[PDB]
């Protein structure tokens, strides 16, 4: 069993939208973009709690009752031979399912206004075609979506106490016949019959008394002992206080709801937790089988540091409120290296505009630079991503799929491969060429000679790098369309080409490239700590750094 | 304030408020009056461990060890869930009990107080 | 003008607490470590609407009510004739003060159990002296305390009612309170908020003139991307109470680099044991490393700290004086100066001996031909590099006494060591130390695609990597 899909028409922020979903999904976006909004209506059509009270007036897409609200969810149920819950679904379901082999199922929920009574009625209907849905059964509160589906919400303002009584008729509220301990409870019994006709001390509360002549499980509190103390605070920081009320809920979806499908809707889970825990709250979400169908909303990029196989949903603003949506999935090619790609990626889910360099030497001159000329670059939405040079991909994949701009700078490589002497292999125009979907080139041969070694081989391979950028001038503009900056040679020498009379003056130095890239990030931080306000204007209005001018939004270039 | 307590009496408010600030004036009893209830103080430690034994039928032995085990699958923290209730026994007859249970009360505690009631409706 | 220090004396989960204090203090911790419970101390002694209630029996540590409550905080008022709010004090102490000691302040808070009316009176001292306070003169129920300092206590569609709520109580603090010193009292901002919102607010915290005076209690490190000239204070985990503090500045040498500095270290003062490394490729080696082998690391407190091109000094210095465990692992170069040839400067060893205390080492010089060089001139300053691990043996066992790991050449070498025959099978070459060299950031992605589980293992057991049984924290003993 799997969510396919929702569609929500006319129901607050939402005038028309369609979502794919899975069984793990995650909503982000901005502030008043509707992520609580959009957890409302998987509230308002699968939660019975919500939808006897009906839709007010300002349910409504801008508060005009003239048009109907409608959301449409859809199950795949492909996998019936295997999975338990296609068989919870379809052993309530059994008449509506048209063909012999019906893959798809959809539930969907109605709801038309009365002005008279003021009163929005919800009306749900499901079954296998879209044209053909029939209403839901039901006598009297109960209808059958709620022999098949419990929807635990967890908003950011539990209260211990709040939940404890009103789940306090699952627990502590069986016979179980006898439980081997009857006599313990006839002592329970006995002890309380040397009490009741002796409380008067020495005749001063039974002469009080004279003048005017079993089920005690109600207020039980639970509380929370740390190990060598033994006295009882009723005062609790509201770390522990939330994550017992998630024991308490995955407790009774293990217990009491064993015959049903559970579905979660948690809103802002890192709201007065620690990074450990955001951390250990991730792990639990994407690895075990606690919450194997969630709908998760956040704020904290440490919840994202151990996502696979999870469909993301960003909520952003473009001309209307608009959902973009991913499928992620970390490859088997990524499996060593995928905590470091998910602590690199988290981060920049949150943003507008990324700009992918290539190590931290970069992120110091361009913070230098955009430290100097625009310093609520990151205010704004602007980003700076280390990739590690080889993951292109898989961060580009995941980003344009969100509506997220990426920007890419980078250099053009020469690598030597492995067991060859003088034949090389295109590196930067290979990971450019395999962003746009093409094939690899094929490898160069580069004659140098014995004799020639140090920086005249360098300097031979420089020149080779610059004939190679000659070469495939049209492959560098159908980059240039797609914010692909390939240099020419390296960053230091489109560096130079900017600044190159300061990196003159500061390094002195008539080679100020290659004292630049003896040692490359000390160095840099050299050529930092002397540089000016016009310099970095002066690489800024740049034409070769057009991606600083591309990160920060502006229409300046 | 050492010498007037005023006790107002309302019949919005129900037993529940008055009691729960009874919870701890029953322990105001058990160690006030010169030790009048400490005849009844070993055994109302008596009653005190009848709550005791409520905490081993299977029930709540159950829910002490799985709640526990579910919380311990995060972290693993030295921590630990216990439960207590901690009640006691005795809108028309509700307002009768909470007269007897203010008269109670300034025969009590309010000996050396001057005593002003302000009973409303 | 100036906060000094707050001396609990007792309270909630405070025995014995003394924490150097500035304007702008930041409080941070674990979860139930009494984060709240120090902002409380800051509520029942200054803020009257909490101060009107009394103490509780749960208000006294671990519920003894034979103690006494005592909260004493230290103002510094060392100037006089350019601050404002020292003439705002001045005004109402009147005779409080005295000549001799005309540059101290004391606030003091008394409470003493009744255990017959069951209440927890508060009584407000204030003085020059610590010795002779006096109480504080009041009319009604208002105090004089209460015509100096105003406290403005902030608790948190959503979002934006936040910010307006801000907007409303910075406006009430600019319009009706210009003759009053305004504390802030933020208990954490960080909620319902989105990230680019929480630099902004931090860049209005740390920047602007409008929080003069702030106690903020945060779990965030977006929140510290622009902290300058504040107050760290870390609430320890351990079985007693332990608060630490620092004071946080960034120097004029630092400054072109500060975003980086503050971004990296903001995620690191969450931690407990920080491993600081040099690159990525340290970081992609160890993540694999305590991937197959301690893969809940970061949930026990671990965190690795990329520092390049920085002279060590800034986060040993914060981290250890908030009391947070620092490990560095480490290999000496040989930087050539700007302008000259054949002169190197030992630069790890110089880091390292920074670190320690001492000073800067000379300047080696080498006669190497130079005119005929090659790879070679490479395995030259290799043996150079052992000659200087050589000869500075006892600085290096100093050095291992501190946390500090100085490599003898590089990672590389210490890597060849323990899988050296792993890395001959995978690279199928006859020096696979030199093939890494040529490309970092590609062929430690290449060797941690086809490393296994005994590897790794082979990795974290070997005594050249001791600096991960370090982080990871599993001590035989
Ligand atoms: N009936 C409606 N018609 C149109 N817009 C509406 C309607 N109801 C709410 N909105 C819009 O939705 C906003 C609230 O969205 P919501 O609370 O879901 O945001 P959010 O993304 O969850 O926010 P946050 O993450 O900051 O808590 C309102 O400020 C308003 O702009
Ligand atoms: N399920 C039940 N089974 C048995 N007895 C019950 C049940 N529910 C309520 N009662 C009894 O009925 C009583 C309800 O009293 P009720 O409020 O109806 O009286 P009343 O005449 O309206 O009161 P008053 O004159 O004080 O306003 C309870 O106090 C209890 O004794
Ligand atoms: N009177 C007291 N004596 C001893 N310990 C106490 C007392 N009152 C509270 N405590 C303890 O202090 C802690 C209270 O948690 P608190 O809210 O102060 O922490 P926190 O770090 O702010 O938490 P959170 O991260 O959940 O916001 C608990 O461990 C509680 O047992
Ligand atoms: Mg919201
Ligand atoms: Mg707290």
């Amino acid at each position: 069993m799997k969510f396919s899909n929702i569609t929500i028409k006319n129901f607050r922020n939402f005038e028309k939208v369609n979502i794919n979903l899975d069984n793990k999904n995650v909503i982000f976006g901005m502030n008043d973009i509707g992520k609580t909004n959009f957890l409302y209506a998987l509230r308002f059509l699968l939660d019975k709690e919500i939808r006897k009270f009906g839709f007010n007036k300002s349910d409504y897409h801008k508060h005009d009752t003239s048009k109907k609200i409608e959301i449409i969810l859809t199950l795949d149920l492909s996998n019936y031979e295997k999975d338990e819950d296609t068989k919870k679904l379809i052993s309530v379901v059994k008449g509506a399912r048209t063909s012999a082999n019906a893959d798809v199922f959809y539930i969907a929920l109605e709801s038309k206004y009365d002005d008279k009574e003021l009163y929005g009625n919800i009306i749900l209907k499901w079954g296998s075609e879209l044209d053909n849905l029939i209403d839901i059964p039901g006598r009297g509160n109960i209808n059958a979506l709620d022999n098949v589906f419990k929807v635990i919400y967890i908003n950011p303002l539990v209260d211990l106490d709040k939940l404890f009584a009103q789940n306090k008729k699952y627990i502590f509220e069986e016979s179980q016949g006898n439980e081997s301990d009857e006599g313990i409870l006839n002592n329970i019994k006995s002890l309380t019959d040397q009490v009741n006709q002796q409380i008067g001390e020495m005749t001063i509360i039974k002469g009080f008394q004279q003048e005017i002549t079993k089920g005690f499980f109600s207020d039980i509190i639970p509380y929370i002992k740390k190990d060598g103390d033994s006295n009882y605070y009723p005062t609790s920081g509201d770390g522990r206080r939330k994550m017992l009320s998630y024991s308490i809920y995955n407790y009774l979806a293990k217990k009491k709801y064993e015959d049903k499908i559970v579905i979660y809707l948690i809103e802002e889970p890192e709201i007065s937790l620690h990074r450990s825990m955001q951390i250990a709250l991730s792990k639990q979400l994407f690895e075990q089988s606690t919450y194997k169908y969630f709908f998760l909303s956040t704020h904290s990029p440490e919840l994202l540091y151990e996502m696979d196989n999870t469909r993301l949903i960003r909520v952003h603003s473009t001309e209307k409120v608009v959902c973009s949506s991913h499928m992620y999935n970390v490859e088997e090619a990524y499996g060593s290296v995928k905590k470091k790609l998910n602590k690199a990626l988290s981060s920049a889910l949150f943003a507008e505009r990324v700009l992918l360099i290539e190590g931290p030497s970069e992120k110091i001159l361009f913070e230098k630079v955009l430290d100097e000329v625009e310093p609520e670059y990151e205010l704004n939405g602007g980003f700076l991503l280390e990739v590690g040079g080889t993951y292109f991909n898989h961060y580009v994949c995941t980003l344009n799929d969100l509506g997220i701009t990426h920007i890419i700078k980078t250099d053009n490589d020469l690598k030597s491969k492995k067991g060859k002497k003088g034949v090389y292999e295109l590196l930067g125009l290979n990971r450019c060429l395999n962003l746009l979907g093409r094939e690899n080139l094929d490898e160069i041969t580069i004659d140098i000679p014995e004799d020639i070694k140090g920086k005249k081989k360098k300097e031979r391979l420089n020149e080779r790098k610059k004939e190679i950028f000659k070469q495939y001038k049209n492959e560098v503009g159908e980059f240039l369309g797609e914010r692909i900056y390939l240099s020419e040679i390296d960053l230091e020498n489109d560096l130079y080409s900017a600044i190159g009379e300061s990196m003159k003056r500061i390094f002195e130095n008539e080679d100020p490239v290659h004292y630049l890239q003896k040692s490359k990030l000390f160095n840099m931080v050299e050529l930092v700590n002397n540089l000016s306000t016009k310099d970095c204007f002066d690489v800024f209005e740049h034409e070769k750094f057009a991606c600083l001018k591309e990160l920060v939004g502006s229409d300046r270039g | 304030d050492n010498v007037f307590k005023v006790i107002y009496i309302n019949p919005l408010v129900d037993l529940d408020k008055l009691f729960a600030q009874n919870k701890k004036y029953i322990f105001e009893e058990s160690q006030g009056n010169e030790s009048d209830e400490g005849i009844l103080n070993n055994i109302k430690s008596l009653t005190d461990q009848v709550n005791q034994q409520i905490g081993e039928m299977t029930i709540i032995k159950g829910f002490q060890q799985e709640i526990t085990s579910e919380y311990r699958s995060l972290k693993k923290e030295e921590v630990s869930i216990e439960l207590k209730s901690e009640m006691a026994i005795k809108d028309g007859r509700r307002k009768m009990l909470s007269y007897s249970i203010y008269n109670y009360l300034a025969k009590k505690k309010y000996e050396d107080k001057i005593v002003i009631y302000l009973i409303e409706e």
